[PDB]
């Protein structure tokens, strides 16, 4: 969610808060990258498990 | 007769100062201080635009 990723209420109305919004949006790209890394490596396990059980 | 033009021209300098704008902000009235450009991908990669009163 926007709360779970820290992008709830990004405020861009000045250089300082707009840089704090850039930091949060890049950290959120890094959080979603690491979550999709877990789901990627996990689907690697299951394509191997299906190749094994079959 | 010189003073007529030396007063009208000095009024024109202050008309340039309060009238010239970018995106509706005054540039050369002296209130364009500490106005950061953001010139890269990360939080706070600034260049500062500063202009004295003209």
């Amino acid at each position: 969610s926007a709360t779970g990723l820290g992008v709830s209420g990004l405020v861009v109305s000045s250089f300082s808060a707009a840089g704090k919004a850039m930091s949060a949006a890049q950290d959120a790209i890094s959080y979603v990258s690491s979550m999709r890394s877990k789901l990627g490596a996990l689907q690697n396990r299951l394509e191997h498990t299906i190749s094994n059980l079959d | 007769a010189v003073q007529q033009e030396i007063n009208q021209l000095a009024s024109e300098i202050t008309r340039i100062a309060s009238t010239t704008q970018f995106n509706t902000m005054n540039l050369i009235d002296g209130n364009f201080t500490s106005k950061k450009l953001q010139v890269g991908s990360l939080c706070g990669q600034a260049i500062t635009i500063d202009i004295s009163d003209m």
